[PDB]
DNA sequence: AGGCTGTGTGAGACAGCACGTAGGGCC
DNA sequence: GGCCCTACGTGCTGTCTCACACAGCCT
């Protein structure tokens, strides 16, 4: 009975080294369990190797508007951005090492998983645990709402498979603080895509009066070579809750197309959590193009 | 207890296994300290910061440039410009950004312009770039720049052409005009009007799979062609409403 | 959060007496008055159901009957009112029979094994000839068995990759007139119209190449009796749902 | 005004508290549990009693009747077009351990695995007859043993019933829930006319009891490797695709009343109850089949096999 | 005597709750 | 000012985790 009384005083005086050498500050670094050490030392050397391979400075993450983010092929997170705090609740410090599969809804690991296999760039939503309350005041984990983040990036092998997702959030309709611009005219829709309230701003743009779309389907507008993402798009909201689409073409009222791009979201009954109506914002890309052809029977 | 006590020895060993197997360098003892070691020769953040542009940049596949807020002007513009956007840095120098983009996308970028900021334009080369920066004092705007035979018609139920491409010009001949309102089985051989019949009354009792057939189509000069189509029936994801007949019409 | 969780249990109370306001008929802004007026009305009005609704609420969900058997002679002991409704038979019937009288002469010995604590088979009775199959369960007890019932042209044509018939429904006999046995083991392309194989041969090998998508074509089927019909064909490649596999081709020979 | 002001809320948290815990006497339970339940759980029992007793009033309107409920093998829920549960069956607690009374009132979406939050959610809203599979959480393990709520282990339930709706609109469904016994746990006796199998993953062939010769007439030697696809009836493919792709996609299943091809003609019908195993990844399927009627239509012949 | 597994211990931090006082808002 | 619904926090208990103590094994 000494090794035993010896070994695990040794051990200790160990695994504060190790700790110690990491990136952070000694007061933070030296109140870890003897397992985030470990956690952030094995995800540190594996991104310096995986950096090493890959191999106004300090304004690039300022500007973005989302958090960097690795996975590898099991889905172990071996670097965040140093705003992850901003946008979600969690810490780089607790959050650097756990698989990303425990960070996730259960519905969403198909597509995770499918991405991470190995045509190498992606682009998919996936649900992610926030614990940043609306009013701002950070919440414990204990407490996690679901947020949808869109990510976009592309797969790369190192000397071993990785991926460099540079998620974002999407702003809600309701919370929206970057300013508009004179090219953006909002609109609410049926659960099941169809026109319950328009804004004004359609009669100068598209060429519909906001009397002549209240009521008709909203497919019936789009082209038809845009159907099959447009339904991705709208099946991907229904399940999900918010979407951002690509650039669907849009027809006017006599003739050719503009180019729009949507950002969806879904609002909540308060009393029974049943969804309520489809709520979108839409951008214009460019004027009326091709004006001297007619396409479907409403604009003959 | 157990249960707990067992997963976390289990976790506690791959763990090491993996420590092991990252160093070049045992008793489970050794282990910590040649990784220490190891940390020593190397090396307060994770990465440094010119790490991180390495890895936005091959991440996002952008830039960054930055516009005064007085008159358009740039004051410096990444290096990253050369691979995307075809063009080299004399010109993003001492230039306007209103004139880097499509005249018809100018009162956007002027009304974004004049603390953060979002918007879609179009720099020449034309493609599309995702800005999206914030304001800072100097005031200039700093933003890092992104980057992302056959003729299809629509049917109803019954039949009757609701939407016809601009490839209908030169795939049949006449105009996108003339084939709304008529039903497709007038344009088609009598000889086959009862297998695009029978088609077209199966493929609704048939959702969700396109469905296939062959027939002879007409053209703007008297004479008789071979199209094949994949028809099949459009649902809404949410109600389950049938509203349209997809028509990828292929010629063969 | 101290905070975020005091603010949630009171917006969940607050919703709870929301509810409960509505939900008694007498009633108001209030709480303590809310609260004594639901117990007022609560006045008029050991489990939340009797032993009277309880059977109520199982009938109409199973939509089944409660019958009752003697193992050693398997007479039936009691019946349900409600086998009536099911089995469209009168309680005299039932009641003073035998449970294998009420089945039909084929499977007794499943009852007759399961006869002689948990019971569950599956079995056909009489309907007062149509039968039906219901899922009897129950327990046995003092020895007597209580279990409650509940309730629950054309010929499709498979074949093989290169076009062999694999398959012929009975309906084959009458749909073309030819008997099952001989369209097996031939390929379908002989049976075709003299010159008209080129039709044939591009579908099938259109079927298994357009990532399996159900295609239609039509030509002239023989008979036995020497004449040329038209008949339709409907033919999709099966997919094992799993591997995602070819696993055959369906072919739906429709008679025009 | 400070003194004063704060003696009323003393007062008026003492009579809210008064009143609270005379309610919780009213309910229909014995005073040891009324007495130490919170207020947010006496509040709850007492909205889903005043519910289902409306319920029960409004549409729902001797001797040997007790016994319907301990002979029925599952439990009745009744479940709101909101999810919640106005009413569970008192014999919950076999199957699932979690008590009546801690669980009546609770949302059905937080008891049950959130990738099956959309059938149920399609099955609540309105052709009056539902049938589907559900997972649902449990706390009580192989032959009886209480643990605590985060070490549940999620069941499967073949969950039948018809909803109905009642006059205030508000439509109430109602279930009954079947957990599906494990095979390699049975504890009800398996009758001669049964034979147990073992597919691989894509459904072939990988073991046969050896009653099928005397049931069907394959031999057990005979029947390795081959697809399960190919002895089907066609016209029961769909059925048996479906049932696949539910016991793949969520543990076990309990496949409808199908026909299978025997040898030297004719078929027998089947009912099988799929099974899937996990490895402490997927394994292996096992399947518990059943046999209704003996060899129909002899004489024909319908697959090359056969012949 | 070396490290390796299986077993129970005391201690800090936890969420649950109820109950306090208090602005503040309808009469 | 007359009530009455909300907003933050003291103290408490019952749980959670984590690292620290005896059993035992091939080099």
């Amino acid at each position: 009975r000494d090794a035993a009384r010896c070994r695990r005083s040794k051990e200790t005086e160990v695994f504060y080294e190790l700790a110690h050498e990491l990136p952070l500050p000694h007061s933070v670094s030296s109140h870890l369990d003897k397992a985030s050490i470990m956690r952030l030392a094995i995800s540190f050397l594996r991104t310096h190797k995986l950096l090493s391979s890959v191999c106004m400075d300090n304004l690039y993450l300022k500007a973005l508007e989302g958090f960097i983010a690795v996975v590898t092929q099991d889905g172990d997170m071996i670097f965040l951005s140093e705003n992850i705090s901003k946008f979600m609740g969690l810490t780089q410090v607790e959050l650097t090492g756990h698989s990303i599969f425990d960070f996730t809804h259960p519905c969403d690991h198909e597509e995770i998983r499918e991405n991470l296999s190995l045509s190498t760039e992606r682009d998919f939503f996936m649900r992610m645990k926030c614990t940043v309350t609306n009013r701002g005041r950070t919440v414990n984990l204990k407490s996690a709402t679901w947020k949808v983040l869109h990510c976009t990036g592309q797969v790369k092998v190192y000397n071993l498979s990785c991926l460099i997702i540079m998620c974002e959030p999407i702003q809600h309709p309701s919370h929206m603080d970057i300013p508009l611009d004179s090219k953006t005219f909002l609109s609410r829709h049926s659960m099941d895509m169809k026109f319950t309230y328009c804004d004004d701003r359609i009669t100068e743009l598209i060429g519909y009066h906001p009397e002549e779309l209240l009521g008709r389907s909203a497919y019936e507008f789009y082209h038809a070579l845009d159907s099959e993402n447009m339904t991705k798009s709208h099946q991907n909201l229904c399940t999900k809750g918010q979407v951002v689409s690509g650039q669907y073409r849009m027809l006017a009222k006599h003739g050719g197309y503009v180019w729009l791009e949507t950002q969806g979201t879904v609002i909540y009954n308060p009393r029974n959590l049943q969804p309520q109506c489809i709520m979108c914002v839409n951008y214009v890309l460019s004027e009326i193009e091709k004006n001297d052809v007619v396409f479907s029977m409403d604009q003959t | 207890h157990s249960e707990i006590e067992r997963r976390r020895r289990n976790k506690m060993t791959a763990y090491i296994t993996e420590l092991s197997d990252m160093v070049p360098t045992p008793d489970k003892l050794t282990i910590l300290r040649m990784a220490v070691s190891h940390m020593k020769s190397l090396r307060p953040s994770f990465l440094t910061d010119q790490e991180l542009k390495h890895l936005i940049l091959e991440a996002a596949d952008g830039f960054l440039f930055i516009v005064s807020c007085e008159t358009g002007r740039v004051v410096y513009v990444s290096d990253s410009v050369t691979p995307v956007l075809n063009q080299p840095q004399s010109e993003w120098f001492g230039s306007t950004l209103y004139d880097q983009v499509h005249p018809d996308d100018v009162d956007k970028l002027r009304e974004q312009l004049s603390s953060r900021r979002s918007f879609i334009c179009r720099m020449r080369c034309f493609v599309v770039v995702h800005c999206t920066g914030y304001i800072k004092a100097w005031f200039c705007l700093v933003a890092i720049g992104r980057l992302q035979t056959e003729f299809i018609s629509r049917h109803n139920i019954e039949g009757i052409f609701t939407f016809v491409d601009h490839r209908c010009v030169a795939t049949v001949g006449y105009q996108p005009q003339e084939l709304l309102g008529k039903n497709i089985v007038e344009f088609c051989h009598p000889e086959d009007q009862q297998l695009l019949r029978d088609s077209f009354q199966q493929v609704v009792k048939l959702k969700g799979q396109v469905l296939s057939v062959m027939f002879r189509f007409r053209s703007k000069n008297q004479e008789w062609l071979w199209m094949r189509t994949s028809s099949f029936t459009f649902q809404n994801p949410y109600s389950d409403e049938i509203e349209y007949i997809i028509c990828t019409n292929t010629n063969v």
